[PDB]
RNA sequence: UGCCUGGUGUCUUGGGUGU
């Protein structure tokens, strides 16, 4: 539902809340969060 | 998936895995690690082969 | 009464000298000339993607300090005193900048010729990005290796250099009068002869030093003025300068109506 | 997405799919079965997706 | 119950033209919203 | 005595401004055979004394995600601890307390940006997550400078 | 970090002579002369560029985190 | 196997240099968080007595 | 986080008058102008054009504080002339000698182009 | 050290962060501005607040 | 008419700030 990214090969990925934590592809045991959907705006100053 | 599975599918993706850098770096660690491992065991007909494997991997830009 | 002489002009510097004018006003011209000409500065960042090495807000400061083409400004109006809402194109400039590096090799430099005027007011010269040559690339805003992408929107607003100095269309107005120090306005530090301890100003040339016999003048007042002004290609001098003298005089002017109407 | 699955075998059997004849006319084929080939790596999507299951 | 509570929005008028913001506190006719340009939370009447 | 009088506009243009990073930490604590914590976002019925910050910039799995702006009290981690059920499940159409709220709020003097949100595990097996606040800090009167 | 965009002290826009800079430096110019072929002036200016550290060619080289 | 293993672990992570169950009149401040504001800070901190 | 909006230098608020005048009668005939929104630039060229004038006894100005955008400045003129009136010359001269300043310049600059 | 190390002032509300004294009255706090802090206590009664404005000011 | 929440460990230790 929310998607991931691996940590040394940097490949996205998704999980359900059951999953084991872990790259699919690297087995990779460090994952970070993908950046917000939402506008993101700044005062330039 | 189950960790095994994981574990299986990662193996599986290894064998098939030409090259990446992370994993070049791992099997160079380890490699360097078997070469001291046999300079410790005085082996001189291991350490030629770890050498020659570290050397033929190596060279890197 | 009050005159003017040229000594160099150039699109971004102009060298004047100033005379028959009291030192307030030249000291407010130069003040005015500094933080209350108004300008087209970048105000508000929009980061649909950003993926390099730099801060979302480092990136955003950088942009809002890239000079850009301000010469049509008078006829634009400012954000707040615009009845549209949300931003229209006759109170605000929305420019575009897309960058990606492509190989798996090497550096890509993002530079502000990069930043592409998407919409605007109609007609007007203004929002596009100062450029010194048409081949000159311009300011660097970045840099960015493989699969690093940079994608935002920018919008610039009108304002003066009061309320940030983004909106400064100067850079450093010289301001200098009284080279020889007739009027004593200045007392010389000194250890052995002051006057062989101090350089020459630059305009020394320009006065008659002062007579080994001559007295002091009490009687005597500044009277000339010697100031460069430069810009930072924004605005050219002289835009610069008769925009400052405008400014000046709409301020006075609106004094004035406020004290008419007062009674 | 799936094809490194266990029971990936047994799920592509006896589905209906697109497929590109090259010789281009798109047709359906049935699945007889599946056949890993060892050192056969190719390119799957992209220049990463190397993959060694083939489809009989 | 204040349904545009947690809700972003944007500003169309006074000194803060198009600025991006996330509504907080919604008692009446005052409503608090965080911006996310600088770091502050600003009261703006719910016509703006 | 020992003040000093800055640039206003040298500050504007980048005079001694600075980045500011703080992480924070949690994990999912062990407290018996299945007695385990939660990564979620708690639900004002099915949890209780819960935060008075805001829950609404967690996701699904219980944590912001990066780019967020973040204030004071707002909740980064949202975690919950089992409790055993009381006797609401007397009339209660399944809306009774069963989880105790445990979430992480951002500190109340601090807001930023979220930077950078790391989930992994930790020795034990657990979850374990890490989240990075990101801020500029522009030199204002009362900051300490030394040559 | 990265040259600035303008001169803290004055304001003159010094962000696009970086690359100047350095390919006069690479001919053999003293700084010095590669300063006043930029038409910097003043000191305030030339500081800016002197005595800038270059740390985007060191945070470039770490692999990035997306693709 | 955890003897040494808690034994080592504990005492470079309180400071206190000596058994667990013996912190008291045991030398602490032995170990300490490395300083990472700045690299002159850090470099100072591993050369100090 | 108590920093001011920079806006507030210049920008006036409604309820705020832009120019606020009252009587100082420890002296005849003298009254003290409050202007809002303003600094030195206007207030330095007022003062020294003033200054000059043989009908003004008494001119002078001061910013209470650097924080705060105002100044309060202190005029007293003969017998004669009204204080406000004084200040109305003073402007439109200024303005006068402004006008003239930009022709020049033009001038010059077109010759010099 | 001293009594005259705490002393009542009148309030003015200033913008930014930092406590401001006039600098003649450095010398009784033994005060100067690079880093040092000061501590300001609220009177909450009538009574409070006169003996403050009558005897400390 | 579907209707809104204040409640925050302890003990040690270490490094710092202003005198
Ligand atoms: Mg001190
Ligand atoms: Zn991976
Ligand atoms: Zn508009
Ligand atoms: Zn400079």
């Amino acid at each position: 539902g929310v998607k991931y990214t691996c940590g040394a090969c940097a490949h996205n990925f998704s999980l359900n809340k059951s999953d084991p934590v872990r790259c699919k592809e690297c087995g990779h045991r460090v994952i970070y969060k993908a950046r917000t959907k939402r506008m993101i705006q700044f005062d330039a100053r | 998936l189950s960790n095994d599975e994981v574990n299986s599918i990662v193996k599986m993706k290894q064998s098939l895995s030409s090259n990446t850098g992370f994993n070049t770096v791992l099997k160079k660690a380890q490699l360097q690690e078997e070469l001291e491992e046999a300079r410790d065991a005085h082996d001189h007909e291991r350490v030629a082969r770890i050498e020659a494997e570290l050397k033929s991997i190596g060279a890197e830009s | 009464e009050p005159k003017v002489n040229i000594i160099n002009a150039q699109d971004d510097e102009v060298e004047l000298m100033l005379s028959d004018v009291n030192l307030s006003l030249a000291n407010s011209l130069r003040r005015t000339m500094l933080a209350e000409v108004p300008t087209l500065a970048i105000d508000l960042v929009e980061i649909k993607m950003n993926t390099s090495v730099l801060a979302d807000e480092f990136i955003s400061h950088r942009l809002g300090l890239i000079p850009l083409v301000s010469e049509d400004v008078e006829e634009m109006k400012y954000s707040r005193d615009c009845t549209c809402e949300d931003y229209c194109d006759e109170c605000s400039v929305v420019l575009e900048l897309s960058a990606r590096h492509e190989g798996e090799e090497g550096t890509t430099d993002v530079y502000s010729s990069s930043l592409i005027k998407v919409s605007g007011p109609g007609n007007l010269n203004v929002g596009e990005p100062v450029r010194r040559d048409d081949y000159d690339q311009g300011i660097l805003l970045c840099k960015l290796r493989n699969h690093q992408e940079l994608n935002i929107r920018c919008i610039a607003k009108k304002g003066i250099a009061k309320e940030h100095a983004k909106w400064s269309p100067c850079s450093a107005i010289a301001f200098e009068y009284d080279p020889h120090n007739k009027l004593k306005h200045t007392d010389f530090w000194f250890e052995v002869d002051a006057k062989k301890e101090w350089p020459d100003s630059k305009y020394a040339t320009w006065e008659e030093p002062p007579k080994p016999g001559e007295v002091f003048d009490y009687k005597a007042k500044p009277n000339r003025f010697y100031m460069t002004v430069e810009t930072t290609g924004s605005l050219k001098a002289n835009q610069v300068f008769s925009r400052g003298i405008k400014t000046l005089q709409e301020k006075l002017a609106n004094v004035l109506f406020e004290l008419e109407n007062s009674r | 997405k799936y094809w490194y699955y266990p029971e990936f075998d047994d799920v592509v059997k006896g589905m209906y799919l697109r497929l590109n004849t090259g010789s281009s006319p798109y047709k359906v084929v049935e699945v007889l079965g599946s056949q890993r080939i060892k050192g056969s790596a190719y390119g799957l999507n992209s220049k990463e997706n190397n993959c060694d299951m083939y489809l009989k | 119950r204040d349904p545009t509570l947690n809700k972003t929005v944007k500003i169309r008028q006074g000194g803060y033209k198009g600025k991006i913001g996330i509504v907080k506190e919604a008692n009446g006719d005052r409503f608090r919203v965080e911006l996310h340009n600088p770091n502050k939370t600003i009261p703006i009447p719910c016509s703006f | 005595e020992d003040s000093m009088i800055m640039n206003q506009s040298s500050i504007d243009r980048g005079l001694f401004r600075s980045l500011f990073f703080r992480s924070y930490m949690d994990q999912e604590k062990r407290f018996g055979i299945s007695i385990v914590e939660e990564f979620e976002k708690p639900t004002r019925a099915t949890t209780l004394r819960l935060k008075h910050g805001t829950y609404e910039k967690l996701d699904e799995d219980g944590l912001i995600a990066p780019g967020v702006r973040v204030s004071g009290d707002d909740i980064i981690i949202g975690k919950t601890t089992p409790i055993p059920p009381d006797t609401e499940e007397l009339g209660q159409r399944t809306k009774y307390h069963t989880k105790r709220d445990a979430s992480t709020p951002l500190r109340s003097t601090e807001n930023g940006i979220v930077d950078q949100v790391l989930l992994t595990t930790n020795q034990e097996g657990l979850k374990f997550v890490k989240v990075r606040m990101r801020t500029t800090k522009v030199p204002q009167i009362g900051d300490k400078f030394a040559s | 970090m990265i040259i600035p965009v303008r001169c803290f002290s004055c304001g003159k826009v010094v962000g696009d002579k970086w690359d100047a800079y350095l390919r006069l430096l690479e001919e053999g110019k003293q700084e010095g002369d590669a300063l006043d072929e930029l038409k910097l002036k003043r000191y305030c200016c030339r500081r800016m560029v002197l005595t800038h550290v270059d740390l985007i060619e060191k945070f470039l080289r770490y692999n990035p985190l997306e693709k | 196997s955890t003897t040494i293993t808690s034994g080592l672990k504990y005492s470079l992570a309180t400071g206190n240099w000596g058994e667990q169950k013996k912190a008291m009149s045991s030398r602490a401040g032995v170990s300490q968080v490395l300083n990472r504001y700045t690299y002159s800070s850090t470099l100072s901190h591993l050369r100090r007595t | 986080m108590n920093a001011p909006d920079r806006f507030e230098l210049f920008i006036l608020p409604d309820d705020v008058p832009k120019l606020k005048i009252t009587p100082d009668s420890r002296v005849p005939n003298c009254i003290i102008i409050k202007f809002e929104r303003e600094d030195h630039t206007l207030a330095n060229l007022l003062r020294e054009e003033l200054a000059l004038y043989p009908d003004v006894t008494f001119v002078a100005y001061k910013v209470e504080h650097p924080l705060f955008a105002n100044f309060v400045m202190r005029l007293q003129t003969e017998e004669g002339t009204r204080p406000k009136q004084a200040l109305e010359r003073a402007c439109a001269s200024i303005i006068n000698k402004l006008k003239t300043l930009d022709h020049k310049f033009n001038e010059e600059w077109n010759i010099k182009n | 050290l001293h009594k005259m190390s705490m002393m009542a002032h009148r309030v003015k509300v200033m913008p930014y962060s930092t406590f401001r004294l006039n600098l003649s009255v450095t010398s009784p706090y033994n005060a100067d501005f690079d880093g040092d802090e000061m501590n300001l206590h609220v009177p909450q009664s009538e009574e409070t607040r006169a003996e403050l404005s009558q005897l400390c000011a």
